[PDB]
């Protein structure tokens, strides 16, 4: 599940959010939003167990 | 003496004739804090479910 933390209606990366990951193994994971509504500066996140 | 009839608990002294601590009214305070003391929202812990 995805939870917003604090979004700023601005031009810089003011939007932040926390994702409650529910994974099984550990490894890299690319992140991307296909929609053009939001742009994510973060590129890669390693996944731990939940 | 005016030192004992002044309302709002004023106080006077051998001075430029100030009236110390005349508690009355409100003050429109506006303050610009330094930006350095701010810390990113994404770094502070989340304290939900309290």
């Amino acid at each position: 599940e995805c939870k917003i933390t604090e979004c700023t209606y601005a031009s810089d990366f003011g939007g932040i959010a926390t994702v409650a990951y529910k994974s099984s193994k550990a490894g890299n994971c690319p992140i991307h939003s296909p929609s053009g509504v939001a742009v994510i500066k973060e590129n890669d996140v390693t996944l731990a167990e939940s | 003496p005016l030192n004992d009839v002044a309302p709002f608990g004023c106080s006077i002294a051998l001075e430029p004739l100030r009236a110390e601590n005349c508690a009355v009214g409100s003050i429109p305070i506006s303050i610009d804090i330094p930006d350095a003391a701010f810390t990113r929202i994404s770094e502070t812990p989340t304290v939900s479910d309290l």
